């Protein structure tokens, strides 16, 4: 009956969790960590990542 | 300035090294040219320069 309402709820909290999620992405890079590039790498290189 | 021959590498922004760390330090965001020619005729002798 009250699908509508509980259904902006879902959609708010998943995106939310989509975004958070989406800081455990490496992109494309070594880690998704910042400190780990800054601890293992040069700046030329860190600066890529 | 006089370096080794496998030093030159370390003249660079950014690097690890002896001579970088604690000798001749670059800026990461440095722009120039950086020449490097062999001085053997010049910059040694025989019993050690």
């Amino acid at each position: 009956a009250l699908g509508k309402l509980q259904d902006v709820v879902n959609h708010n909290a998943q995106a939310l969790n989509t975004l958070v999620k989406q800081l455990s992405s490496k992109f494309g890079a070594i880690s998704s960590v910042l400190n780990d590039i800054l601890s293992r790498l040069d700046p030329p290189e860190a600066e890529v990542q | 300035f006089v370096i080794r021959g496998n030093e030159v590498s370390q003249i660079a922004p950014g690097q690890t090294g002896n001579i970088a760390d604690y000798n001749y330090k670059l800026p990461d965001d440095f722009t120039g040219c950086v020449i490097a020619w062999n001085s053997n005729k010049l910059d040694s002798k025989v019993g050690g320069n």
